[PDB]
């Protein structure tokens, strides 16, 4: 053993454990960590399933499980913020507003899905970050214009070779928070093949909370992430989306 | 009938043929090595790229991630050619 | 309007791609496809950044007017935006590059077929 | 000319260091 | 360099 070369790579499980000492793991997820973990022992380093599993167990630590950003529950600077980059616009600074009171009153973050139509130029791309810094929410945007591909928004399964788990994962891992500012602009001019169907599995209070990723394989709680969406016109956005 | 067993005895010649075919492989890698390129040249090869760049953060922190990688994965894989050809484009 | 393009660029010194959109109906043009699947290489936005060596080349737009359909034109949105240009996304990449500092100019034949939010833009 | 006689030589003392390292992970496998 | 040259040529 001392004539051959020896090196302590067992140090990456702590490597990667250490990821979860301020996150709030839910059991679900922290099993399939803990076989995938297990997994990694028994793989040679050089394997190319070593490679696989490591790149997993790497996305997997890398989502802010538990993290909330300290949203600002306070209405007076949330109002003089908002007054602060954009005038007019009164709808949408009351809807703002009552947002934050009712996150007030249940003593919790609250998700909700709001979508923004009218004549180009009225300031519905801008407002997204004035309404990011009001709530310090992190901000972070993606354009659904012209989107016919699905693994955009569900990402690819990890069999196959440089596969990534897509926007939504993405932004987890970026704004490292479970409550950011989602911005989906032009969502009335998505495309076809049907990314359409697999909005409706994230615009949907009734199953996003255990949205299902086709690289992770893990349901995560979108519930709390509010949605902002951008639209010329009403009548050409699919019908169970504008349900929703 | 021998006829099988000198097949074999020819299979095993053709073996050792194979062999000296590999020594001979070797033989010719041992020059052939020189001005080729390593997974730790190709390391400095896209540094000096942005040498001379004004990096934004954000993309630092990707450029930093992939060559993580890119030294823990071998010369042959196929991933190892998607970061590869990421980086190629990122860093240029 | 076509020949003028590689004139205003010799002036200002500026280096000069011309992107014929007319006719196009492939979205990946624009905005490239994914590290994942084989053979993928970036938008031709991309690929000018690359070619040219320079961040604030002169990019021509031709014939915005004959764009097809069934769309590319909702593309150009995240192309053409007076602000959003600062955080262009392209698949590939997968990440924001800074083309405020592009100087865009788009040829078109007749103005009533561009679409508002183009036009607008 | 006479380069081919120390080029084989270095191949032949790789290959042997190549082949010693596998019979000794062989042995401390065994 | 050229018995360089002449055993990369010979190999
Ligand atoms: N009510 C407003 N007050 C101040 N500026 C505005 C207002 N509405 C729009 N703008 C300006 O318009 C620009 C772009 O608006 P944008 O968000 O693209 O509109 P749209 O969402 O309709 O495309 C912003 O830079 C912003 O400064
Ligand atoms: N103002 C001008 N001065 C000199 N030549 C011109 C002028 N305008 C157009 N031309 C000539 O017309 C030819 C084609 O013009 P083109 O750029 O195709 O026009 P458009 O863009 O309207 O189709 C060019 O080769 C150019 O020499
Ligand atoms: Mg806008
Ligand atoms: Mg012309």
């Amino acid at each position: 053993e001392l004539g051959l070369e020896k090196d302590d790579k067992d140090a990456i499980e702590e490597k990667f454990r250490e990821r979860l000492k301020e996150l709030v793991v839910p059991k679900h997820v922290m099993d399939v960590v803990d076989e995938e973990l297990s997994k990694l022992g028994l793989l040679d380093n050089h394997s190319s399933e070593f490679n696989v599993t490591r790149n997993y167990l790497d996305w997997l630590t890398s989502i802010p499980w538990g993290k909330y950003s300290n949203e600002n529950l306070d209405l007076a600077r949330a109002q003089a913020v908002l007054e602060e980059d954009h005038y007019g616009m009164e709808d949408v600074k009351k809807r703002i507003l009552e947002f934050i009171a009712v996150s007030q009153l249940r003593g919790s973050t609250q998700g909700k899905i709001l979508c923004f139509y009218g004549p180009p130029g009225v300031g519905k791309t801008s407002i997204a970050r004035s309404i990011a810094r009001a709530l310090n929410r992190e901000y972070f945007r993606f354009s659904v214009g012209g989107m016919t591909d699905v693994a955009e928004i569900k990402g690819h399964r990890r069999t196959y070779v440089g596969a990534m788990p897509g926007k939504i994962i993405q932004c987890l891992k970026k704004t490292k928070t479970e409550n950011p500012l989602i911005l989906i602009d032009e969502v009335d001019k998505i495309g076809r093949g049907d990314p359409s169907s697999a909005l409706l599995e994230l615009l949907d209070p009734e199953q996003n909370a255990n949205f299902l990723d086709h690289y992770l394989d893990v349901p995560v709680d979108l519930s709390k992430v509010l949605f902002i969406c951008t639209a010329n016109v009403t009548d050409t956005i699919p019908e169970p989306l504008r349900d929703r | 009938q021998q006829r099988l067993g000198r097949e074999v005895e020819e299979k095993i010649k053709q073996t050792h043929r194979k062999y000296l075919l590999q020594e001979q492989l070797k033989i010719i890698k041992k020059e052939l090595g020189l001005e080729k390129d390593d997974k730790d040249a190709i390391e400095e090869k896209f540094r000096e790229r942005l040498k001379e760049l004004v990096v934004p953060k954000h993309v630092m922190d990707v450029v930093d991630e992939e060559l993580s990688k890119l030294g823990l994965l071998d010369n042959h894989s196929s991933e190892f050619n998607v970061t590869r050809n990421y980086l190629d484009w990122l860093t240029s």
